[PDB]
Formats: structure tokens, sequence, C-alpha cells
């Protein structure tokens, strides 16, 4: 019911200026700020102090401070955040990168 | 593990092709055509690798297979031939 | 170093030191040559070792099957064995592989049991011994007389078998010994 | 906004997750539809007098002044008194009524104009043009042709595919609102009296709804984290504010949004609204 | 010209995975280094032409991989190292999902 | 890299963060850094066997690397080391080093609070790596005695010995870069030696520190204190060596030389006639320099100023966002195949087009592979030269060697071969990414069709003025050119203007008819508004998809 | 010894070979890269077994270039010598320092000092030999050597061995 | 369940976990005046059996972590007497679909 009030406020900030944003957009941000049972702030303190990647988090606000603890607590970055691949110069698992492509020798020999 | 592969029977993903899959198969095939790979379609005076790949795709003579991975790592292999292109 | 060959044994080597041990016939072969091996079907398979005699029949057979496959796609006794194996190699090998010609000439000049029939019966005899695959191989590869000749050259054995028992096996082996 | 949402995507399981694989939404936007394929449409069964609902939706083949006149459909003459068919139109209206009660549970104020995925108004419009429909000659549709045809369309509107109760009961929920609109705009009285559809026209309308719906669903790989972030962040930049230059004077816009995201404890304008 | 963080946001929004990589690597600082399959650092003495690769203080002359990363990432890794931090890079997964 | 490497090509699937065990730093090191000098020893203006030195990498465009003998483009650099005269706290851990001391007995290396305590069982239970260390510390900080005996779980009357000494524990406070304790007439006050802090950490049980935030293999508490200081190779601290006589070493080279100078003072001082209360002066200086090399923007302390009065760029400062490695060099980058000019409105351009000025199209290129389809046309672009509009700038042979068509003596008789690439001019209808910063939209960057035109401006269709947010009030825009037949497909099949027409932001379209056209459309569509034939016929001709039916 | 191991080489194929004789080209490039080849981990990969049933698996198309990477699972006959492994072989070379014995693909060297004292070098013989009161070891003689230890190199595995112990010597 | 008027002494509070398997709940009489569950914004929460939960994680390929969480102290979690681990299914109305079902794991 806290989620409900949150969306309501976020909507009324957007709808004050008259402008229209489709439900889902504000709904997501509200849903994100909430799934972790309570009010998770969109700050250096909130989402950036999550269990997400080390490199991912360092890509905003605390940086060197994030990477210092990274070594001292022996963290293992999964490398599945967008950021990590952007840093590693790899194709991120985003849209065109969310799936893999394979050649089936079978279907290939079938065509020729 | 190779429990990672989900079998043909029991497959939940869209029987339709994602906007991203199309763009990537088209690109992948264009790039391959472009670097003198064998062309499976009759290029009817065609010369642009993307157009040749779009010709390949319309005829469904593209020998590629999409490995659609799930949040846990398990995947469903779908073929370019078997994917509906409503787009 | 280069685009080399992997195996079915799973490396867990994360940072940990190169703590690797010695290789002696105290049957401490590699980690890569352990008794409890893993086949391409993911199942635990026991290590495969070959007596020169057995090994020659393997390469000769696989090279014969390759000739067959090469001629399929193409469409759309002692020193005379040495002459012939060199013809099969001229066909199925890359030439650059001098190692195989060197190997096929060695195996052909050092096989204890020539024909298939024999090798299988040798294998059948040494099967029962329950001995490690490397000891079983060495016994088929190396010709011995005294149980001591054997237990000295294959120190791995030692207590693993009776003197008389291994001496009976050795007598059975000399009988099976092909007359080239 | 963008750095807090980067990693949120729609996965091949139609679920909304992040770089941990932690679920945010269970189907993107509680409907599993791509925002781009949506338009505001009105839910006709929501508003109006119960009297006007009756007039617009009730077919009664058992009353001489409440059946469909043979001017509407070929069977009109023989359709009167069919008890077995009236069982269909009874179960049809009984569900149409159920729809109205439900919609009023959801949209409490009686707001009918909601953004949904298939512009049904245009599909019927285009049918009339496509087939040069004459609003004079009686239809070739049967009462089963409509009632049972619209029932069978609903089964092919898939968001989630999955052979289990959890996923199937999730599918049912995703298409809950859209189907209300379907039953509303494809009721027997309407399809025969309003749009004077043929068998051809109707079956075409149906195929088009099915195929047009299937288009409208989200695409696994849809990077909705950034989408949503920018879709709040860019309209935020086009804001004048603070709250005019003078009911209550609550701090709004850019400063109020700063207040929201920070999850600020000491807020500028705390107020209760007691009913 | 600049392909800034914001310019990246939009590309992620578009789901243009390949174009983003291209912009970030091939169009600016793509680089090839040598990883140690054991210690996961750019410690490998890579005398390529002689086909010699070695991670002394690992005796690794076998477990060597080549990777393509931005030079800035390489730099960043050497920068984190200068502050006694080990950003070990591994080409295989351990944990799974 | 740029040369063929036998080595397998893999992708980074995991980043394992750890700390350097001094031991590793020695093994990994190619040079023991010994002299705070750069070179010019025995006269010769060439690298000294001390700092820089070929053992690490080349300063000159030499070919010699003396470790991999590979050359500057190829060679990443090789790490060195300085064995430190006394241990120093790693500036970035100083507080966590303090908090670990606040957790453990400063006499036997035992985790001050045992599993015998119920609240400790609750903290120790925490599966989370850091929240565990946080809960453990809040409980252990208020414990000031190491228990020899403690009340059992069975009965509190008959106490059970849990091992460990019975020493009192100090109240620890941070004084700059040092740690001071306060044991208990009158409390006892003494500073805590790095050496001592290190010994306690060495004596911390594997089970104990793994129960704290740490890891047996990659992150042991003892490694938070430095004894072997790794020396980054020249490419981390580039000698921007201008002219033959002059040099120009990097800030980091000075800070390291500063650390090295400080180390030798201390090394000689302790070995020779040690006044002991002067050894603790040179020790604090080495502790300063090593801390201040990693972080100069330290909490309430003097900024380690450079000769000039300049503060000295710390390594922290380098990666600190907006412009540091992360935000400015990795999440963002300056890029090749990019253009930017003043934008001008055009009514005669199709929606999804972009008027590229000839000069810009003659600068930006595309690697087309020589294939039977294009071989015929590509030779004519190569022929045309890099100065005619539909021309080419470079021909790149399979042999990975670039042909500069502007100078090559063979520029006129190049006989193309399949496989080779022709880096040809951008021509009409090549897909390109057009952009107007600030990029707060999917829409702020769209794929357009090139239309090579004269005059120095980017011409764009007016109805696309709206999603870019562009005015012609002196406004400028970016253009990016994809180089793969794959990234062209990305642009064309996902981000083209026609696709972006209907925005998912508001489930409505983000482009419509604007200004002159909007004003004129009202005027045209009126009862009063009628058109004589002469003009009706011209108006019909202007619509390109006209059926030819009056 | 002489093992049969379950191994798997990874090959990258350029789009030009994405034709019908692909498995044909792929199986060959395996044999090119793997046959003859000597490692350390496995030693000499001499002959690839079961050519008809070589597991090619699906080929992942690489991202920026069109090339596809396949894991070619296979089985082969390997020679990995060891310390203690007593081997039969024929002499190849002979000098003042000792004689070298050829065993399958690899050479084993016997030091003058890893031989019985009664055996001694003879420069004045064509070809040079090692003579004992009883037997004479020369350029073509068959010897039974106990491999004392190995040295793995690029494309080779060399080894030092002794004929000093009992039941070891000329055959 | 204990419905206390103003306060429970910390000495009495020691006895709450003291008798497992039996679980004791502490509720302030003053808080219970209004049923929060009844409010406009509060949706319907449904406790899931060990089986109902197992099935959910199995059907969505989830780890207990990946699930959206609810605090043990949550007004609705106290109301339903949710213990840690217990999953709640929440059914709310939606402006996009008619109904939508979310799930929240306890903490
Ligand atoms: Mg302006
Ligand atoms: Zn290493
Ligand atoms: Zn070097
Ligand atoms: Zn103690």
């Amino acid at each position: 019911a806290g989620r409900a009030a949150l969306y309501k406020e976020v909507y009324n900030v957007i709808a004050s200026d008259g402008s229209y944003v489709n439900y889902r957009h504000m709904a997501l941000l509200v849903d994100v700020m909430t799934t972790q049972g309570g009010l998770t702030s969109v700050t250096r303190h909130g989402f950036n102090r999550s269990n997400t990647g080390a490199l991912m988090r360092c890509s905003f606000e605390e940086t060197v401070e994030i990477l210092f603890e990274a070594g001292a607590s022996a963290e293992l970055d999964d490398c599945r955040g967008v950021s990590e691949n952007v840093i590693l110069g790899q194709m991120a698992p985003i849209g065109t990168g969310a799936f893999d492509v394979m050649i089936d020798e079978e279907s290939l020999v079938k065509y020729m | 593990l190779k429990e990672k592969a989900i079998p043909k029977d029991q497959r939940a993903t869209t029987p339709y092709m994602t906007k991203y899959e199309r763009a990537r198969i088209l690109g992948t095939r264009a790039l391959q055509i472009s670097m003198n790979a064998p062309v499976f379609v009759d290029l009817e005076g065609e010369t642009d690798p993307l157009r040749i790949a779009m010709k390949e795709l319309a005829e469904k003579k593209i020998p590629l297979v999409i490995r659609r991975y799930l949040p846990d790592g398990s995947f469903e292999d779908w073929s370019v031939e078997e994917l509906i292109v409503d787009l | 170093m280069n685009v080399s060959t992997s195996t079915f044994q799973t490396r867990r080597r994360r940072l940990k030191k190169v703590e690797e041990e010695e290789n002696a016939a105290t049957l401490q072969l590699g980690q890569e040559f352990q008794l409890k091996q893993i086949n391409h079907q993911g199942e635990e398979e026991e290590l495969i070792a070959l007596n020169l005699s057995e090994a020659r029949l393997v390469i000769k057979e696989a090279l014969v099957e390759r000739r067959r496959a090469f001629k399929r796609s193409q469409k759309k006794t002692r020193e005379k064995e040495l002459e012939s194996i060199d013809v099969l190699l001229e066909q199925t090998t890359g030439g650059n592989n001098k190692d195989l010609k060197n190997t096929m000439q060695y195996l052909t000049n050092f096989s204890r049991f020539r024909d298939q029939e024999t090798v299988g019966a040798v294998i059948q005899l040494l099967k029962s011994t329950g001995l490690h695959p490397f000891e079983v191989a060495q016994l088929g590869s190396l010709a011995c007389d005294t149980a001591d000749e054997a237990k000295t050259l294959i120190p791995s054995l030692n207590n693993k078998i009776s003197d008389d028992e291994l001496e009976r096996i050795l007598k059975e082996l000399s009988n099976l010994e092909t007359l080239y | 906004l963008v750095k807090a949402l980067e990693d949120i995507m729609v996965h091949y399981d139609n679920t909304t997750r992040n770089s941990l694989g932690n679920v945010i939404q269970f189907i993107y936007g509680e409907d599993g539809m791509d925002a781009a394929h949506i338009e505001k449409q009105s839910l006709d069964t929501i508003g109006g007098s119960d009297a006007a609902f009756e007039k617009r939706y009730r077919v009664d083949l058992l009353n001489t002044d409440h059946t469909l006149d043979p001017s509407l459909l070929e069977s009109g003459s023989e359709i009167l008194g069919d008890l077995k068919l009236q069982v269909l139109l009874d179960e049809e209206y009984k569900q149409l009524v159920k729809d109205r009660k439900f919609l009023r549970e959801v949209f409490v104020d009686g707001e009918a104009n909601w953004p949904l995925p298939v512009n049904i108004r245009r599909i019927i419009q285009n049918a009339q043009q496509t087939f040069h429909i004459d609003h004079t000659k009686p239809s070739d549709l049967t009462i089963k042709d409509i009632v049972l045809g619209v029932k069978d369309l609903q089964e092919n509107l898939l968001v989630l595919r999955g052979k289990n109760e959890i996923i199937q009961n999730a599918q049912r929920d995703a298409v809950t609102l859209f189907c209300c609109l379907l039953r509303s705009r494809l009721a027997t009285r309407r399809v025969l009296q309003e749009y004077r559809l043929t068998k051809q026209a109707f079956d075409w309308v149906l195929s088009n709804i099915e195929a047009q719906f299937l288009r409208s669903v989200v695409h696994p790989g849809e990077m909705v984290g950034v989408l949503a972030a920018q879709s709040i962040g860019e309209p935020a930049t086009q804001m004048t504010l603070n709250t005019f230059h003078f009911s209550k004077k609550v701090t709004s816009g850019v400063p109020r949004l700063k207040e929201i995201l920070n999850v600020a404890k000491n807020m500028k304008t705390p107020s209760l609204t007691v009913y | 010209l600049r392909f800034g963080e914001m310019e990246r946001d939009c590309m992620i929004a578009h789901g243009a995975a390949s174009f983003l990589k291209e912009r970030l690597m091939e169009a600016s600082d793509a680089f090839r280094v040598h990883i140690c399959g054991i210690c996961g650092l750019m410690t490998v003495i890579a005398k390529l032409n002689h086909n010699q690769f070695e991670c002394k203080g690992c005796d690794n002359k076998i477990d060597i991989y080549q990777i393509h990363i931005p030079y800035a990432a390489k730099l960043l890794f050497q920068e984190l190292m200068a502050m006694n931090i080990t950003p070990r890079l591994y080409t295989d997964r351990s944990r799974d999902f | 890299g740029q040369q063929y490497s036998s080595a397998p090509l893999r992708t980074v699937k995991e980043v394992q963060f750890g700390l350097f065990s001094p031991e590793e730093v020695r093994a990994i090191s190619v040079a023991k850094i010994r002299f705070p000098e750069t070179m010019d020893e025995t006269q010769t203006r060439a690298k000294i066997g001390g700092l820089n030195d070929p053992r690490l990498g080349s300063i000159d465009r030499n070919l010699k690397c003396q470790t991999c003998q590979e050359g500057m483009n190829e060679c990443p650099g090789h790490f060195g080391h300085i064995d430190l005269a006394k241990p120093v706290f790693h500036v970035g851990f100083i507080a966590k080093i303090k908090k670990v001391c606040e957790c453990v007995c400063m006499h036997c290396g035992k985790l001050l609070l045992d599993e015998h305590n119920e609240l400790m069982r609750q903290a120790l239970a925490i599966k989370d790596s850091k929240k565990r260390f946080a809960a453990i510390w809040t409980l252990c900080k208020t414990k000031m005695v190491c228990e020899t005996d403690v009340p059992s779980e069975d009965d509190p009357t008959q106490l059970v010995s849990r091992g460990g000494c019975g020493n009192t524990q100090p109240t620890i406070r941070k004084d700059g870069l040092k740690l001071v304790g306060s044991w208990k007439d009158e409390p006892e006050l003494r500073v805590l030696s790095t050496e001592e802090i290190l010994n306690i950490f060495k004596h911390i049980s594997v089970k104990d520190f793994t129960s704290l935030g740490f890891n047996e293999v990659f992150s042991r508490p003892e490694w938070m204190i430095l004894t072997c200081l790794p020396v980054p190779p020249p490419p981390v601290r580039p000698s921007i060596s201008f002219n033959e006589s002059q040099r120009g070493e990097d800030d980091l080279t000075f800070k390291l030389a500063d650390i090295l100078k400080a180390n030798i003072s201390l090394e000689t001082l302790e070995h020779n006639g040690a006044p002991h209360h002067a050894i603790e002066e040179a020790e604090s200086l080495l502790q300063f320099h090593v801390a201040t090399y990693m972080d100069n923007d330290i909490a309430g302390q003097p900024q380690a100023l450079q000769k000039s009065g300049r503060p000295v760029k710390s390594i922290r400062a380098r990666l600190k966002g907006k412009e540091g490695r992360i935000r400015g060099n990795l999440m963002g980058k300056r890029v090749d195949f990019s253009a930017r000019t003043v934008i001008s409105g055009d009514p005669n351009l199709e929606l999804d087009q972009v008027g590229v000025p000839k000069s810009i199209a003659k600068t930006l290129t595309y690697p087309e592979v020589v294939t039977p389809y294009n071989i015929d046309r590509l030779t004519q672009l190569v022929r045309n030269g890099p100065n005619e509009h539909p021309g080419a700038k470079y021909v790149i042979r399979d042999s990975g060697d670039r042909i500069d068509l502007r100078y090559s003596k063979r520029a006129g008789d190049i006989q193309l071969q399949y496989g080779w690439k022709v880096e040809r001019h951008i021509m009409d209808n090549d897909p390109v990414l057009f952009n107007r910063q600030p990029s707060l939209h999917k829409m702020s960057m769209m794929a357009h069709r090139v239309k090579v035109i004269p005059y120095s401006t980017f011409r764009l269709n007016l109805s696309v003025t709206s999603p870019y947010n562009a005015d012609f009030d002196g406004d400028e825009m970016n253009l990016h050119v994809p180089q793969s037949e794959e990234t062209r497909a990305e642009l064309s099949q996902l981000c083209a203007v026609p696709l972006q027409i209907v925005s998912p932001q508001s489930n409505k379209p983000c482009m419509g008819i604007v200004q002159d056209t909007l004003c004129g459309i009202r005027k045209l569509t009126l009862r009063d508004t009628f058109i004589e034939l002469d003009q009706v016929l011209n108006m019909l001709y202007w619509v390109p998809d006209w059926d030819g039916v009056i | 010894m002489f093992f049969i191991k379950d191994l798997s080489l990874n090959i990258t194929l350029h789009p030009s070979f994405f034709g019908p004789r692909m498995k044909q080209y792929l199986k060959t490039k395996l044999l090119e890269e793997v046959e003859g080849s000597c490692t350390g981990k496995f030693g000499y990969i001499l002959c690839v077994l079961d050519y008809d049933n070589i597991d090619i698996q699906r080929g992942r198309i690489l991202p920026t270039d069109g090339s596809a990477e396949f894991n070619v699972k296979y089985r082969a006959v390997v020679f990995k010598p060891f310390k203690g492994e007593v081997v039969d072989g024929t002499v190849v070379s002979c000098s003042q320092h000792g004689f070298e014995v050829q065993v399958g693909p690899m050479k084993v060297f016997v030091t003058k000092h890893l031989m019985p004292q009664d055996l001694t070098f003879n420069a004045g013989s064509n070809p040079p030999s090692y003579q004992s009161s009883e037997d004479v070891i020369t350029i073509k003689s068959r010897i039974r050597v106990k491999i004392e230890g190995c040295i793995s190199q690029v494309s080779s595995i060399h080894a030092i061995g002794s004929i000093k112990e009992d039941y070891l010597g000329a055959i | 369940i204990f419905v206390y008027q103003n306060n429970i002494t910390p000495s009495a509070m020691k006895l709450v976990p003291s008798i497992p398997p039996a679980t004791i709940e502490t509720f302030n009489e003053a808080a219970l005046v209004v049923n929060i569950t009844h409010h406009e914004l509060v949706p319907k929460h449904i406790r899931l059996s060990s089986d109902e939960k197992r099935e959910l994680l199995k059907r969505y390929r989830l780890k207990e972590s990946q699930l959206p969480r609810i605090q043990r102290a949550d007004p609705v979690a106290l109301y339903l007497g949710l213990k840690r681990g217990e999953v709640v299914k929440i059914i709310r109305k939606s402006e996009t679909s008619g109904r939508y079902a979310s799930y929240r794991i306890c903490m």
C-alpha cells in the first residue's frame, strides 16, 4: 500500500506539468524502489548500496571507495550488468546481445 | 552442466521473432555474405549484403539458430527457419 | 600457450599455487592420466592403456577407417607390414606428422602379438589380474621370464600379485607370443 | 534515474529483471505489452444507465420485443424461441454484467478512456470499408458464429505460453482488462445491429484482432530500465514550476520529484486528506 | 567527438548492443592484452612471433588467453593494481546463476 | 595489440577482486625499483637500472622492451616493486584496519567475541559478506577484555574456558594516518605500530577472518598493510619526453621517486646510527607518501603539494568520476568516425534523411570488403581518388597494410583483390547515427539516410525538429558512422527515424507537422480556400506518389 | 603406457567456409592442428580415432566478425612417457657421452655413467660403439632402458634413461 | 496472541520466544482499532503453503533471493502472522491488465 501512495505522488508530479507518461514507466521506478521490502532511495546510499556488480556500482557516485572494498572483501563481479561489458569492451546482454547465434551444419547442408 | 539445454518439446518463448533477433540475424548474415560466405538464395541481380540477407530471410534459407538464454542460464534453441516473422 | 586441446577433467585452479606432484611408476601418473577418467558422454570411465601389440591394431584400424571415409567423399606380415603401413600413412596422414611414421615403424617392429585374435586373448588373460591399467599394459608390452624380471621392470606390482601367479601368467604370454 | 535502472530488461520468460536476475515486475507493465502498440480506447460496458446497458447489449430470443429482428440476421425468423440458443445469450449477458461490475471495481471513478493494445474501433471501421458493408441487408452470421467465435478468439491472445497453472493463471490475468473491451465491443446485439458485419467481415475482424494483439506484446531484450528512466527524466526537464505564483499549496514538480527520489523524511508540504 | 555516458544510455535503450561495442572499442580505444589463466592479471610476458607466453611467478606457459578490452580498462586495471587491488579477469564462470 | 597472437581469444566472464600478498608483488615484478633517478647515468640520456628502466617498458620508440621486446603499441607494460623499510597502512583501508583491530584481541589474534554469546551467533549467522562484518563490529567494539573463561550454554554458574589470553583492550581513535589506543590509576596512552597491527592480523585465524568480511585466498586482513609496493610501468605514468635535451616525467613518477627517497632515508636511518625518535619521523614520512600517492584529497590533512604549489594527482583522483577513467574514459569516450556541424532546416529532405556537407562526406569513410558484387564499383571509387566526391581514402590489403591513396605511387594502378577492404567515402543512403545532446531520449539519437549536399550545414527534415529538441538558433549536432555490415543493420533495423515515429514514452507519436506546414495546413483546409487548375496541376506534381489522375 | 584420451580442440572458421563441405573442412583442420602435435599435459597426439563420428557440435557465431567457433570433441592415441617406465627401443646415435634410443615418437638418452662400468666407448669403429666383455651396443642395437626422468619441450618430450640396473641393457 | 493496553515490561518480553514450537504474538490494543487491511490502498495478501511456494520458485526458475521481499514487521505480515521464509501472494487491480499478481517473500 506504500507502493500505491508512491506511484500516486510520482504521477501527480508528472501530471502537474500536464504531461503524460505511460503507467509502466513510473510503475517500474516505483516497483524498483519497492521490491526490496521497504523504501529504496534513488541515491548514492540507496540503489548504489545493492548486491549488484562492483564495477556496475562504481560507475556512479562512490567509485574508488566501492573498488577499495571490492578488493578487501574479495567480491566477484558476475559481469552481467550493462556497465561491466561497456567497461570490458564486450557485447552487453542488451537487446541484440540478449541471445546467441549458432550455425546449424544440418540446416546449412539442407539448403545446399 | 548440459541440463542447460531445454528440449524441443517444452519450449515457452515466443513462436514469433524478436525485433532484436531480426536485426541481429539480418546483420550477422549481411556481415558473413559481405565477407564472401556462400549465399543460399538465388540473388536475383542483388548486390547489397543486407538486401541479400533480407532475401535469404524472406525465403527462410538462413542456416542460423537463436540460442535464447533464460535468467538462470538454461536456453531454448530456435531456428531462423521455424521463427514467425510478423514484424 | 597456443589454441590447444582441452580435456574432460574440470580445472578448479583459481589463484592456488602450482602444487603438482611427481610422475613415477608408483602409479602416480598425471592428474591427466588418473584411473578414474571422464569420457565425452560425461560418465566416469576407467583409464585406457595399450600394449604396443594392442596399440598398433588401434592406429592401423582408425587409419583404415579414415581411408574408407576419404574414398567415400572423393566420389561426390613382418617387414611387408612395414611396407604397407607406410602406404596407408602416405594416404591418410599429413606427411608433416613424422611422429606417426616413427610410431607405426616402432609398433610394427616391437609388437609381441601380431593378429587381432591373439591381442584380445592376451587382454582377456591380463583382465582378471585386477592390476592397474599401466601395469597390465607394461606386462603385454615387455617380454619377461622370471617373476622377478617382471616385478623389477614393473615395480608397481611388487606385492599386488604372487610370484608363482605372475610367473604362470608370463608362461601363458610366451605361448601366445606370435612368430612374426 | 538511468543509473538506478540500466540493467532492467524483459527476459524470454516475459518477466522483468535486473543484473541479479531479481524479479521487479512479473510481466512488463503488469500487462506484458510494448508501450508503443497502445492507444486510449473507451470501455463501453463501464458507464451509463443500467437501462441503456440492457438496450445496447441484451438479446432475448424468448420475448417478441427483445429478439434480433430478421432484418439483422438470416436466422431471425427461426431463431425466436430457441431455448438452447438463449442459454448462450443468457451466459453471454451474465458475463457482460460481470464485466461491468469488475470494471467499476478497477476504475472506481467511472473513467472509461484507458490506453489498451488493439484499436478495435478502427478494425471494425476498416472492415466496413474493406467489405463495402450495407447497413440494409441481413447478416449471414449465426448466434453461435458470434458467441462462440469471440470465446475462441480470447484463447489465442497469448502474452505468456506455459503448460502449468502458475503461468496459465498468469496469462488469464494479463488479458483480463483487454478481454473486457473485447466482450464489450463484440457482443451479439452490437455485432449485428451496430456494425452490420457478415461472416466474412467478422472472421476477418477476429483474425485481425488476434494478429494485431500478438504484435502488441513486449520484445524480450526490451531494455525497459533505461526506457522508463528516460521516460520520467526527459518530461522532468520540460518542467517550469515551482507551483504557479499565488485549496492547499503543495510543493510540486522538479522540487517535489527531488523530494520523492531522495525518499526525504522531512518533506516541505506534509498533508493528510481525511474523508 | 564525444560518445558520452548519455550517448550510451540511448544506445542501451535502443538495444543496439553491437553498435555500442563498435562505438566504444573499434571506433576508439580497442586493445589486445594477455591474461594468465591462473592469476588473472596482465602479467603475461608475451613475446608473440617466437610464440612465447609466460607468467613468471605462476610458471604458466600454458594457461594464457588474449582478450580485447578498451585501453582505458587496461589502464584502469593497472591503476587499481598500483593501489594493491587485484582486478582478476577470468574467461570461465565459477558461480553460475 | 595489432599483431597475430597464437593465444586463445576469450571474454572476461568474471572479475575476481582481491589484494596483493607482498609475495605476489615480488613474483609478478620484473624489476626491483632501487634508485629515485630516471636515467642519464654514466652520461647517456637513456633509462637507468633503477626507476623506469627497460626491465618495465620503453620510454623511446626503440622496439626494445627488454622483457617482451615487442614495442610501445603492443607492450602493455611490466610491473616492478619497492621493498618498504617498514610496513605502512594502505590509506584506503585505514578505517577498516582500525575496525578489524576493534574486533580482535590485540594480543593473541582471537575474535574478541566467541560463538558462546547468543547475539554473536545471530551476527555470525548473517550469510551476507559485509553486513556480517558490520554486525560483528558493533558487538565486538564494546568488548574491552579478552575472555579466558565464559558462562556456558548449559549452565551460567559453571563457566567454560574458550581459550585465549586475558589482556585488556584499547579504545582506538584515528590520528591522521596513525592508530592510538587507551587501555586501563590513569589510562595508558601509546601509538599502535604498523608492525604490531600486522602481527595481530597474521595471527588472526582463517575461520575468524572469513567470519569477518575477508577471504583466505584473495583478501587476507594482513594484506591491507603494505610491505612490498608495486611500481606501475611507464604507460601508467608517461614520460611526455619533448625534444632531445628535455624530458617531462609524470606526477606519479615523482610521487614514486618521493616514496623511494623517503624509503632509503628510513632504510639507512634504522640500519646505521638510529636515534630511534627520528626513525619514527622518517617512518611517518614514508607512511605519508605511500598514503598520499593513492589519495591526496585526504580528510583534514595537508595536501601533498608539488613544487609549483599544485596538489599532485593521486591515483584516486584519476578514476574519480565525471572525467575519471570510469565515467569519462569508459562509460563515455571521444570516438573516430564522427562529425559535428551547425544544423539547418530543410523542407525538400525526406523525413529520415540527413543532409551531409560534401567536405564531411569526403572525410568520414566506410570499410567495404572487396567482393564480386562491389569489386567493379569499388575500383572506380579507388580510381576516383580521395579528392573527388564518390572516392576512397585507403585500400587495406589482406596483409594488414594500409595504402594511402593520397600519396601511394600505385594509387592509379591498384588492382583490387577479393577480401581486401576499400575504405570509401560515405555516399548517399548510408545509415548514420545523428544526435543532439543532451541525450535524455531514445529519440535524441536516430538512424538517418545520408544525402551528400553542398554548404557547411547538416540539413534535417523539419518534422524531426521536435524529438531532437533542435532549433536553428546556431544549434549544432553529432553524426556517427557505423563500420560493420552488422552495425549498419543495427541502425537501419532498430533506430531509424520512421521506426521512432510512435514513442513508447506516451504511447503517442513523437513527431508531427510543425510551424510553416502547420500554419499553412489550416489555411489550405478551409471552405473558403479554392484552387484554380494551373496550380492544382503543380500541387499534384509535387506529391511524388501521385497516381497521375486529376 | 600408450593411452587413449578423450580430448577437445576449439576451432574458429571464417564465413567463406560456411558451405556444405563444412564438417569436412572442420574435421580436416582438427587433424591438421591436433595430429602429430605434442603437448606436455598429454604428450604426443599421434593419431585421431573414429574419423566418421567426430562430434562437431553447434558453432557459435563470434560477435564483431562473422567467424564461428566450434568445440570439436574427439578421441586420440597418445604417448606420455614417465620416470620409471621401462621401455624397449632401438639406438639412433652414439658418442663419447653415451647413446640415444628411439622409443615410438620420442628419443631417450643413456649417459656413459648411467651404463655398467664394464661397458666402454670405442671411437675407432664404423659406426661408433660401446663395448662390454660380453655384448656390443652400436647404431642399430635394441636396448631396454628405464626412463630416469623427462624434459618436455616445444613439439617434443625428451628423456634420460639408464641400463645400469638388472634386466636392463641390450636385448 | 496478546492484546496489551499500553505496554509490556521487558522482563515479560523475555518469555515470548522461550516456548517453541508455540509462537507468541504481541499486539497493541490501540493499533488494532482500525483494520489496515480494509484500507483503499492495501491489496489482498495470501499466505502460500510450503508446496504453493516451492511450485512458484520452480515455475519461475527462481532462487528465494530473486523474489520481491516483505518485512517481517510489515503491517499486513503481522496481520497474517507471516513467519520468515513464508511467501505472500498479492492480488491488486491494474490499469493495464484487470488484475495482476505479485509475490513477496518474508524477512
Ligand atoms: Mg539555442
Ligand atoms: Zn599468473
Ligand atoms: Zn614489455
Ligand atoms: Zn587474547
